[PDB]
């Protein structure tokens, strides 16, 4: 029983590798632009 | 005179042959640090660090400038240009040097 | 403790020495020429 | 003695280690009598083959007085008598003469290049490593590259030596130690090179890693694209990773990605996230990670996406209802007991 | 080319060396630039292992610099190999090889208008500049690539205060103090910096 359950995981993660349905991230609503703004903005707080 | 008439590099007397680097590998014998246990000092240096910026975040309410941002980007690129500044501002204060020089000869 | 920073020469290459012994050796021949 | 002696070396014994003991009991007994050209004469008669031999050593059909020059006993006492008594010259010859008959061990390498450091002379040093790793295939050259490449970094060669040097020992490189190698051509891209060279080699490093060593080579990839860039930078690596890894830590990377976003403050995306997550895990066999989601939600979240959050659970739930994922329920639930 | 490598590291096995390094280098002359990347390869192996300084160096630096080549034209926008690639040609010592380097390198203008690209290409431009002013000892090329680097400045986008600082340091290395201070002038009106 053992052994045929090892054989039916394999099959189940040979099927693991390929259900994946793609992360589909949001569009974060700050862009990089205004994360540099940040930092230059910090960074003349923190050298003042 | 065996002990010193051999080198005892690739003989062993107390056998009556070659020596085993199987029973005494050359890995023990060097002054330096071999590339195996290097890069597990790596490994371990970036887990204490990573532990420690996870116990920071945990410790704190949220981000601060200098954990988002450590440094500033294109920073190699400056470090490139200081290890050439370390000769160009050599002969740029030599420059600066004379023409005070100079300059202290018309004042004066 | 502070360690004592010697001016730790990097050691030349014993074929960078020999090429210089045999540039001497060779000017020393083109003088005696 | 000595003709009588001569007689010895003219018997044909049963095993070729009686005549390599004739040999060097003559080498010795000459050694003791200050005779020691004497000696490596007599050893050199010893070994005297043609340039072209390749007679078998265990062949128990020929006589022992041919098959003993392809003994390493005899060579191994003999280049120790010459280092230890003649110039570097001739013991560069008996090397040279032991890599031709074709009985040298990567050890025979390193004590070649150690005689030559010795003398100082570091690139015949060089030149002898990597002839080494010529006539060593792989699995045998990962021993001749952690000393080549140590001592490489050592001197402090050109920069597109070094960078040739790692793309010549990467090349054919097994995953496990492949891990190491990536791990140094990485670490000396950041010492003496460009940063973003240390990030694209970081990156194929997490590409060509063994399975079991993957997540921790993401791990080393994720914590020094933090400590160099951004965290924007460090984004791409997590859905990166998300994408090509195994379940499970496909699972701990996603867990990451989350605390990095509600880190941040984007606690949609961390949501998302946290969906994403809940669609390939199981709640009755992982309840850490739900568990997780809810103190997430609890810190941040409403009666709204709660609700979201129960209906995705009781989904996902019922999806894994199969057979098999019924017998690995009851399988570790009994196991943890 | 398999025929060359198996007749090369035949005569490299009879331990003839000369005649092995005659095989490899008939091979690499009448054959193309791309069917002799193995057997090139293969001749930096050898050299390196069996040659002497000079030749090892020298087939290193063919080796990195097709391996460049195919980089660069992989993607000409990656201004790091384009950096790695001047120096390697710095370190091989031909200033005309340099000199087409910096030149192809100046030709791919950066088309966007970020701060981090046209820093990058503003490294690049002192950095060659540095080059011709270290080793090629032209100050009047080093002036010319100055003065095309302040004329292809977005200065109405966006500024950069270290090339203005490194045409300073190279004009008061020059001892034009009155050029300087003019050019100090002129880049306080065109963009005034509190580093400047």
């Amino acid at each position: 029983a053992a052994l045929k359950a090892g054989q039916m995981q394999k099959l189940r993660e040979a099927e693991q590798s390929s259900k994946r349905k793609p992360l589909i991230l949001p569009a974060p609503q700050v862009s990089d632009s205004e994360l540099d703004e940040i930092v230059k903005m910090g960074m003349i707080g923190e050298r003042a | 005179p065996v002990l010193q008439h051999l080198s005892l590099r690739n003989y062993d007397p107390v056998t009556r042959g070659p020596k085993l680097g199987f029973e005494a590998p050359p890995t023990e014998n060097l002054n330096t640090l071999t590339l195996e246990e290097k890069a597990a000092a790596l490994e371990a240096e970036a887990r204490r660090k990573a532990q420690e910026e996870q116990e920071a975040a945990a410790q704190a309410r949220g981000l601060d400038i200098t954990t988002l941002q450590p440094k500033k980007p294109n920073w190699d690129l400056k470090r490139e240009f200081k290890q050439r500044m370390a000769v160009l501002d050599v002969r740029t204060e030599n420059a600066i040097a004379r023409m005070v020089r100079e300059r202290l000869a018309e004042k004066k | 403790k502070q360690e004592p920073k010697t001016q730790e020469e990097l050691e030349e290459d014993a074929a960078d020495r020999d090429r210089r012994e045999r540039e001497l050796r060779e000017a020393r021949e083109l003088a005696e020429r | 003695a000595r003709i009588i002696m001569e007689k010895a070396v003219k018997v044909p014994f049963k095993s070729v280690n009686e005549l390599a003991d004739m040999w060097i009991e003559w080498a010795e007994m000459e050694l003791r009598n200050k005779n020691f050209d004497e000696a490596v004469r007599i050893m050199a008669k010893a070994t005297q083959a043609p340039k072209r031999s390749t007679v078998d050593y265990f062949d128990e059909s020929l006589s022992p007085q041919q098959r003993v020059h392809k003994s390493w006993k005899l060579w191994s006492f003999y280049v120790d008598l010459v280092e230890s008594t003649s110039s570097l010259e001739e013991t560069r010859k008996i090397y040279e003469r032991i890599f031709e008959l074709r009985i040298a061990t990567p050890q025979t390498v390193v004590n070649y290049a150690n005689l030559l450091e010795e003398h100082h002379y570091y690139e015949e040093s060089f030149k002898i490593y990597e002839r080494g790793l010529d006539l060593f295939s792989y699995p045998v050259a990962f021993e001749l590259w952690n000393l080549y490449l140590t001592k490489a970094v050592d001197r402090k060669i050109s920069i597109e030596r070094l960078r040739d040097l790692f793309e010549q020992a990467i090349t054919d490189c097994p995953p496990k130690f492949a891990k190491v190698l990536y791990l140094m051509y990485g670490n000396l891209e950041e010492e003496r090179g460009l940063a973003r060279h240390a990030m694209r080699i970081y990156e194929r490093a997490t590409r060509a890693v063994a399975d079991e060593d993957r997540a921790d080579m993401f791990n080393f990839y994720i914590t020094k694209s933090a400590s160099n860039f951004g965290l924007a930078s460090t984004r791409p690596i997590y859905e990166r990773a998300i994408a090509t890894l195994p379940d499970n830590e496909a699972r701990d990377m996603c867990l990451k990605f989350a605390d990095m976003e509600k880190r941040l403050g984007e606690i949609d995306r961390a949501r998302a996230i946290y969906g994403h997550a809940s669609q390939f895990c199981d709640p009755r066999t992982n309840p850490e990670f739900w568990a997780k989601w809810e103190q997430f939600e609890v810190q941040h979240g409403n009666e709204d996406t709660f609700k979201e959050m129960l209906r995705v659970k009781r989904s996902v739930q019922a999806k894994y209802n199969t057979d098999v994922n019924f017998i690995a329920s009851q399988a570790l639930a009994r196991s943890q007991m | 080319e398999r025929l060359f490598i198996a007749f090369a590291r035949f005569e490299t096995r009879q331990k003839e060396y000369e005649r092995a390094r005659a095989i490899y280098k008939f091979g690499l002359d009448n054959l193309p630039r791309s069917r002799s990347m193995q057997l090139h390869a293969q001749y930096t192996t050898f050299e390196k292992q069996f040659g002497d300084k000079e030749g090892v160096e020298d087939v290193v630096l063919t080796k990195r610099r097709r391996l460049y080549e195919e980089q660069v034209k992989e993607n000409p926008k990656n201004y790091d190999v384009w950096f790695d690639f001047a120096r390697l040609e710095e370190m091989g010592g031909d200033p005309d090889r340099v000199r087409e380097v910096y030149e192809r390198a100046i030709a791919q203008v950066p088309p966007t208008q970020e701060k981090r690209h046209w820093r990058r290409y503003i490294f690049l431009f002192l950095f060659y500049a540095i080059w011709e002013e270290k080793d090629a000892k032209n100050i009047e090329r080093a002036r010319a690539i100055y003065d095309t680097c302040l004329n292809l400045i977005p200065h109405k986008k966006f500024t950069f205060a270290k090339v203005w600082i490194a045409k300073a340091h190279f004009e008061i290395r020059q001892g034009n103090l009155t050029a300087a201070r003019k050019t100090l002038g002129r880049a306080i009106g065109m963009c005034p910096k509190d580093k400047l």
